[PDB]
């Protein structure tokens, strides 16, 4: 048993009726002094280390050649000038086991935390020494954390893509289905999660060019995609993860849901394919009034109207579809479908729930397209256009497939540094750089949408950690007040930075002129409502920091009208799974699942108290399962009103909660404006 | 959470003795020394005798006391494999390699052998002590069963695997490998049934059941060391066999959800080469807030 | 003189329901009246109950009391077939044809059906009355088992056979024919064991055993009549099924070495219509011609 | 019960100790006059019929527009002048159930046998009235039978392709694997059977861009292809059929074979994918000497030598691969592998066995490429070049993927009419037309190879029927003498027709000048050895029909050298499954399986006696299971020496014979020059 593992295990040994939280500092100190400093390759000078890394196929010479070695040395000086110390053993362990650069035999350590941060900053700045130093200060202060792909792979020769979330539209054709399988395998090969919209595919028992009842439906494509993701398993390193989305009004919705039942047949069940259900307001209205609903065969609708069923507004088109004799449908019970959804989420956590009209009532790019589905993590909500992949000899009609770049603000560190504006703008610049430098050669729609939309996702994390370390309960109205003010400021400065980038480059995103940013409809609630804190305690948290006012929002609206907006999408709150340990932060804006995290690595068990947990703030670190999910919905809806994309919203349920309770949580989320629901986690 | 999965794995592993032709083993058997032939015969008889107890008593007694139709079916399938497949397979190997008189003498010897008898009777004693509606006595018998399936057989399996890894007695070695593969899954399955009982107990009762399991393991292990020297010293293998016993003891403990008892050791490379919360309807007013 | 040939026959008849794809019955099932589907579900549920107890209790308990490793191997194999193969196959059929609620309802229906409970009470009671080393209690249980194998299943078997013979539900029917093929040999085998015990008795004792067998048959028969009417009146077939069960009662008696008890009758002709390679190693001379 | 099937069941009622074979004539007469004439749509004149069929999307207008209606009327008169009568109930039943055109609701019958034959003939002739009449005479006499795709779809609007056998080479890349899946689904959608070579794919545990043990092997691609073929099943009426081929020296050969074991797990076993094994002479030599063979990792060989393993000569490079340290190899026992092959064929009929050096020692186009794999029916043996499908933005290097049009001569009717030359030439013309009118616009390599190679397959059937109806035992030397003379004559006239077509069109097949036809080496055994019948009984069978001598073959060799050849491949003997009933012929050149064949169609049981079966030739119709497989191998090898492609050779095994007997049959087939072995059928 390692000495640091023993020291970390002494946290649970209760001395004087309290956990020994101070043992984790001893644990991390022992871990470093006994393992990391021993296994860290040291070089006489930074020049020798850099030469070894570039020449041994560890780094990329292209981005490092943009600086004189003096500038790189000063950047590394800035990283090491902070004397950053990992507060807990788990932070250092996670970094040096997941993100630190190791030798080709994975025996020694080439990169410390400062080296990784310096390389990421030098890649972000793209030749600017002052910008690189600013990125170094931002990341070594741990105010901004680039996503796991960006943080892990930036500046590495043998790297995967810096983007890991992709959203593909699948057209109703064998050519398009085969192309979707190919692109899914190509993107999973790069290490990215792939989400596929299956709503355009015609249901089971539909006609294929005069041969009726010949289509296997969305479940055959689901099996194809599941095997494609199983094959493209990231070189046998990490299991290939993909998601499939289907509209709740699709005829195959029940077959779609039956793929996740525990009793599912092996010719129906899918293993590596997550499922998400898209629910328009029409379905919730039908279930509310207990009227019997209809699911429609998409190809009949396409033949009758020339438009896909998911391309049309179900609120206005549902009655026309039902009254159309040439549109094929079967009766369903919407309440029974809702209960089936809740039962499936209780049993397996699936499907994801995307409230279509909650997303699109505040969507800023409805002119480009409505948001029809989400990503594998249920936070990316962007307009997509389906591609028409024709025969081999013909020319394909390339659409827009969603792929956004992820980054997370550390709410605790941004708040303690009083640097919401600077951190938000620098994170926007880094995400923009990642977007520009991303070129995917086997997903033409993804590449086209990356070049045109220039969409980024700037998330946040350590919300519960910041609140509990400041004596604020997560469910308290003061917590929602802080979330309101903080994310209003984040949205303000992200919009300002996007407009500044548009002014600097003289270009906006494609089809910006039709957006609500161009017409000013986006800024209505910001030029009409004041989002300053309503509590003196919360207003004191923002001391020394200018909270944007209504006049500031009017000035921003005028600036955006004059100069445009560079990013179609800017903010999305991803789960931030493994980077939260490195940042000593609670995951995303979700509340903590456990106060102290018990995990086993190898044959030794490890203990991870939540960051900042102590005796004084023990009960402010309320576990998510002990919380009222209605108040968590209230918090996420408070945040969601300032996030243009969605938020990964996990439901934390007790074992005593019934199907009716899960349905009530889902319906209250729909009522409160929640866009997506990620997971149903039961204790 | 597990019975249907084990059902599937069990039935898809179904096999019959007739599938492997045994006669070609005589082409390597004739080249072994007397000590090698003697050890092989004695090991084989040891495995045969222990497996008969498992078929006649061990599996059927556990199937009798375990509640659940699906568990009883899996357990019945395992009992069938012991009696209908494994027992016939051991008999076939014997009849191929030795004449009738030699088989009778080896079984007479192994039947009187102190170390084989000690372990055979210890296991059988625990099966005979199961009481109706007493889950503690059932658990103790399950521990005994897991120790037989996942541990006690392996001092014996060593030798056929040792030959199999060298290209000797390949037909009987293939049979033994199929048998061993069945015993492995039997041990894992019975282990899960034991953990189910263990997890229903208080903390004091758990500590008491752990002490029982470790004490039993110790008694069996010390007898295995003696059994091992008695059979394998004459062919110079006892040191390596002892490492294999401890490695398999650790697997047996892990099957019972317990920590390994012995330090990790490397194994002889020749032997290695051989080897639903509650559905409630929405009653309206849940759509209004 | 017979166990080895029964062993070989039983193991060569080994099968799993998954070998038969059932989706082909989907349409002929959809086309049956509600009365027909109800009777069919209930019939198979009654069969499932019988096989559940034959596998869990009947075959294992008889195996325990019968002497000889080969006889025990046959009985253990038959037990496995009952609960791991036969009883499970019915669930494969149910899961294909019926929604979960209808499946749940039919299993609830077996628990509360008085004729099915009575027949289970009677048969299982006799199994559990077997006393060690008491051949008479064993004989009585073997008679009960033959009556289950060769008589009681047949009120259930009638309906799948009746459909199979009309070219309806033929995949389910294929499963049922495999089950029936097994039960026929199970009834013969257990019958031969019962005759062994009967033949050891004095003439006076034999006379009492015949009385037991005939009294038991009549008691089971009278209950089966009520069960048959309860299930088949809604599909118009009760009289036809009654003729079939009498036919099979005579076969059960014959399996026990007794004379037929019911007079011969014409059975529905529809129901009558309802009824690895050896590995050899390559030689060197095989490569030249 | 139907009257016709009641009459057909009176065949088995033995009257005076003999089967009532004449009942089948009454059975077919009743079948017609009680079902067919009643369910046949009859029009006032042929003009109304043709207008009705063209207008309602049953026929194609383009091919019927090349003839004036007087010419079409003359063709239909020629078809009906023969007054063809089906000799058995099975012939007419199979035609009117599988190939006769029916109304859109599958209710009535639109085409008779004469109508279908006339339409196929007018399609073949392509505007020529006299050629259409010649084709009508050829098919109504049943001397030549177009394959099921051509006969079923010739002249129909809503039709599949006229080719159903496709062979695809898969390169060792994810782009090429995705393209292989796409092309397999596209061709299965067209109704064709697709065979794929998986030998170029690197084995399990190979590196994917310097990360080791990353490749899932050929079994992952096998699962992908199996699900692709399950998806593209054409309503499931005829589910997607695929074949995978692996060289026996591939490292994944054992896992490739384990996909067909009965005890295979659901994560490994493939169900809709047939498997074939390509065995070079090196493997047979290694097994013969009982030496230690080695299977190789294809990627190591490609990296070391720059060529794929299956593109290299194993008989000359096996020792170099073994001695090369940079090539990764695994030790196997070749005799154990042979025994495993025999056991797998006994238990499942798989794999197909291709003797690679038997194919390539007589292959005429080794300059283009060596034959590396066969088709799904294991008789197409043509040169293929792998394609290089690149990224989306890059151009693809299109190779040559095999596909040939099938057509069978009826040996009995051809020999009765003494029309080997005319039938062979007309069938060659029809197959050339089918090749020219085929355009696969989603399989680029199939299209390119169809345009370049112009390969056709002209097979034969009713060999056993002709021999049994002429008092010749299938195993007798006289039968092999007849087969030798007949197929030498067929080869002579097919080569003559190919040379005449090349002379008329002024073009040869691509890379003809490097072929053995151009060099004249192909004709060596024909200009040196006389193939006239050696038995007086056989010589009388060819009386009235000129048998080409050595002088005739020398003249043909000069003609080919001076004019070239139009088809790279001309002759392949396919199984000819269902068209054998329509033609009242035994299937292919294989011996019959049952003298009287009992089948159940729906809820009706019907019996099919072999064509011409009686009491005077009952014992000449010896079943395939009762005869020596060595003599059947001798017969197939006698036929194979005149066939440029392979012969679908099914092995008919009794239950008594062990795996050693199957291995002996395989080794004798390899010794006797058998190119492929199709199936191990056991009774
Ligand atoms: C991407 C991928 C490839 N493979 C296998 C299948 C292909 O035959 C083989 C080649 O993949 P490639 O697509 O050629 O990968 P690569 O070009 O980046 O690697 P290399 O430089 O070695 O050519 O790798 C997998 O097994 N799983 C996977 O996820
Ligand atoms: N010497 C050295 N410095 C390293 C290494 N990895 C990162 N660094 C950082 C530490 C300093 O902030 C910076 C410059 O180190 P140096 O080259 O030793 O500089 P100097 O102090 O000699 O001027 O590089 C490393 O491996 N060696
Ligand atoms: N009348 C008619 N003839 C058909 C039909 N299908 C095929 N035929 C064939 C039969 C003859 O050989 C040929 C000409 O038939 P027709 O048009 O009736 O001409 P005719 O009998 O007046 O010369 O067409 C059909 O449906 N009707
Ligand atoms: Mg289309
Ligand atoms: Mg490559
Ligand atoms: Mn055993
Ligand atoms: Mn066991
Ligand atoms: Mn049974
Ligand atoms: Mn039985």
């Amino acid at each position: 048993v390692p000495k640091w593992i023993q020291l970390n295990n002494e946290i649970m040994i209760q001395k004087d009726g309290k956990f020994q939280f101070d043992k984790d500092k001893e644990a991390v100190h022992s871990y470093f002094v006994d393992y990391i400093n021993q296994n860290t390759v040291f070089f006489h000078n930074l020049k020798e280390k850099l030469d070894y890394l570039v020449e041994n196929q560890y780094y990329e010479e292209e981005f490092l050649s943009l600086y004189s070695f003096e500038d790189i040395k000063e950047v590394f000086k800035t990283a090491y000038a902070k004397k950053f110390r990992f507060p807990s053993f788990m932070s250092a362990f996670k970094f040096y086991n997941d993100y630190a650069l190791k030798t080709n035999d994975k025996k020694k350590i080439l990169e410390r935390y400062e080296d990784r941060i310096s390389i990421v900053a030098l890649f972000f700045a793209n030749g600017d020494t002052e910008k690189a130093k600013e990125y170094v200060n931002l990341m070594i202060n741990q105010e901004y954390q680039p996503s796991t792909p960006t943080f892990l792979n930036a500046g590495r020769k043998r790297r995967g893509e810096l983007v890991s979330c992709f959203l593909l539209e699948v057209n109703d054709s064998l050519n398009d289905i085969s192309r979707a399988i190919d692109i899914s395998m190509q993107l999973s090969k790069l290490g990215g999660g792939v989400s596929l919209n299956l709503s355009k595919l015609r249901a089971k028992g539909e006609a294929i060019k005069d041969v009726e009842n010949a289509t296997k439906g969305v479940v055959g494509v689901m099996k194809l995609l599941d095997n494609a993701f199983r094959y493209a398993d990231q070189m046998g390193q990490r299991q290939g993860s993909g998601a499939a989305y289907l509209n709740i009004f699709h005829r195959d919705i029940n077959d779609f849901l039956d793929t996740k039942k525990i009793s599912a047949d092996e010719d129906v069940r899918v293993k590596t394919l997550s499922i998400g259900v898209v629910i328009p307001d029409k379905f919730v209205e039908l279930a509310r009034e207990d009227k019997a609903a209809y699911v429609f065969y998409p190809h009949t609708i396409y033949k009758e109207y020339g438009q896909h069923m998911d391309e049309m507004d179900m609120n206005e088109m549902y009655d026309k579809f039902v009254d159309n004799p040439r549109v094929k449908k079967e009766k369903i019970n919407p309440r029974k479908l809702l209960e089936k959804l809740a039962m499936l989420r209780s049993e397996s956590g699936y499907p994801y729930i995307m409230f279509q009209d909650n997303v699109n009532k505040v969507h800023a790019n409805n002119h480009i397209s409505k948001v029809k589905f989400s990503n594998l993590c249920s936070e990316v909500l962007q307009a997509s256009q389906v591609s028409s992949y024709t025969d081999y000899d013909e020319e394909d009609e390339i659409g827009l497939d969603i792929s956004c770049n992820l980054g997370s603000l550390n709410i605790l560190n941004v708040m303690e540094h009083k640097s919401i504006e600077k951190t938000v703008k620098l994170a926007t610049d880094s995400l923009t750089h990642v977007s520009e430098t991303t070129d995917i050669r086997n997903a033409p729609a993804v590449r086209r949408a990356n070049k045109a939309m220039k969409s980024i996702g700037l998330g946040a994390m350590n919300l519960h950690g910041y609140l509990a370390q400041n004596g604020i309960a997560y469910e308290s109205p003061e917590a929602r007040d802080f979330a309101n003010t903080f994310f209003m400021m984040v949205n303000f400065y992200s919009i300002q930075r996007s407009a500044e980038i548009a002014k600097e480059k003289g270009e906006t995103f494609d089809q910006y002129e039709g957006s609500t940013y161009a017409t000013g409809e986006y800024f209505d609630k910001y030029v009409s409502t004041d989002f300053s804190p309503k509590y003196e305690k919360i207003a004191n948290l923002f001391e020394g920091m200018h909270i944007p006012t209504t006049e500031d929002w009017k000035k921003l609206k005028a600036f955006v009208a004059e100069h445009g907006m560079y990013h179609s999408y800017r903010l999305c709150i991803a789960p931030t799974g493994s980077i939260s340990y490195v940042q000593s932060s609670t995951a995303s804006v979700m509340p903590i699942m456990e106060r102290i995290e018990e995990r086993t690595y190898g044959n030794s068990k490890t203990y991870y108290p939540m960051p900042g947990l102590a005796s004084n703030n023990w009960f402010f670190y309320k576990e998510a399962y002990d919380m009222d999910m209605f108040k968590v919905v209230d918090m996420i809806a408070t945040i969601q009103q300032h996030i243009d994309q969605g938020i990964s919203f996990t439901l934390f349920l007790k074992d005593t909660m019934t199907t009716r309770d899960l349905n009530r949580i889902d319906l209250y989320a729909h009522h409160r404006g929640i866009k997506t629901i990620y997971y149903a986690r039961t204790k | 959470d597990f019975t249907q999965m084990f059902y599937n794995q069990n039935v898809k592993q179904f096999w019959l003795p007739e599938e492997i032709a045994l006669n070609g083993d005589l082409l390597t058997w004739k080249y072994l020394g007397k000590n090698e032939q003697d050890t092989y015969m004695k090991v084989l008889a040891g495995l045969t005798l222990l497996d008969t107890e498992q078929g006649n008593t061990g599996m059927p007694i556990v199937a009798e006391h375990v509640d659940g139709h699906q568990r009883k079916a899996v357990l019945n399938f395992m009992a069938m494999m012991e009696n209908a497949v494994h027992a016939k397979s051991y008999s076939n190997i014997f009849m191929t390699l030795a004449p009738t008189e030699t088989i009778n003498e080896v079984f007479e010897w192994v039947k009187q052998n102190k170390y084989l008898q000690k372990k055979a009777q210890m296991i059988v004693g625990l099966y005979k002590a199961i009481q109706k509606d007493d889950e503690i006595s059932l658990f103790k018998a399950m521990v005994a069963s897991v120790y037989l399936e996942s541990f006690l057989f392996y001092s014996g399996f060593y030798y056929p695997l040792y030959f199999y890894g060298q290209g000797k007695l390949m037909q009987s070695g293939e049979i033994i490998n199929l048998i061993l593969r069945d015993e492995a899954i039997h041990g894992v399955y019975v282990g899960l049934l034991a953990q189910e009982i263990y997890n229903k107990q208080t903390e004091e009762k758990k500590a008491e059941l752990r002490e029982f399991a470790i004490d039993l393991l110790n008694q069996l292990y010390e007898n295995e060391l003696e059994y091992t020297e008695d059979l394998y010293d004459q062919v110079g293998l006892s040191h390596d066999v002892k490492k294999f016993i401890r490695y398999n003891a650790n697997k047996a403990l892990m099957n019972l959800g317990f920590d390994p008892y012995f330090e990790e050791e490397d194994i002889n490379p020749i032997v290695l080469n051989g080897l639903k919360a509650t559905v409630e309807p929405l009653k309206d007013d849940d759509f209004y807030f």
